[PDB]
């Protein structure tokens, strides 16, 4: 049932501009946030948006505004891979290719060997958005903070000498490089 | 209001 594309950080005309595209080219759906669905996230400044992260966590294309632009002259999609934004986001490409190159359904296995995390329902960005994206690494989270042995996000409850409390900061970083980085800068107060 | 940037 069709794929779907998303934009973020886009002003309001290459909005309409790329709405304009794809009325003409077809073959994509557009929608408000990234989802199962999604395949290609555009940006129109390359900022680090919820949209960004997840579109990395699901193994999308995140591309830069300009793809519209050739695509709409040639009269067809074009390669994408060229304007896709490795530099600011290194984890794109890569889990692109992990996703592309996946028998059967992608899932991420950035947090496999991580042990189970509490996520503050105070968290920035929303618990349940961080949570997705945890998830959407192969990472586990439990409602219980005595379960946890990573308690990530605002956090007053007694610290064990044995959690660590990390900032979101932490995850975000991860997702981003797609390498899991070490806790020692992320240590919450 | 802009997406927000974490």
């Amino acid at each position: 049932p069709t794929r779907t594309l998303v934009m973020t950080s886009m002003p309001s005309e290459k909005q309409n501009v790329v709405i304009q595209v794809v009325d003409k080219l077809k073959g994509f759906s557009i929608a408000p946030d990234v989802c199962e669905t999604t395949t290609h996230v555009l940006s129109g400044k390359p900022l680090r948006t919820l949209n960004v992260l997840l579109g990395i966590a699901r193994g999308c294309w995140v591309l830069s505004y300009d793809w519209v632009l050739w695509s709409l002259e040639l009269g067809h999609w074009i390669s994408e891979e060229p304007f896709e934004l490795s530099h600011h986001f290194p984890a794109a490409p890569l889990c692109r290719s992990e996703c592309h190159l996946s028998a059967g359904p992608y899932r991420g296995t950035l947090f496999a060997d991580q042990p189970v995390m509490f996520v503050s329902p105070a968290s920035s960005p929303p618990v349940a958005k961080l949570c997705e994206l945890v998830h959407l690494c192969g990472g586990r989270v439990s409602q219980v903070p005595r379960q946890a042995s990573i308690v990530i996000g605002p956090y007053s409850g007694k610290k064990k000498a044995t959690v660590k409390y990390l900032s979101e900061k932490w995850v975000l970083d991860s997702i981003t490089q797609h390498k899991v980085c070490a806790p020692e800068n992320y240590l919450l107060s | 209001q802009a997406s927000q940037e974490y």
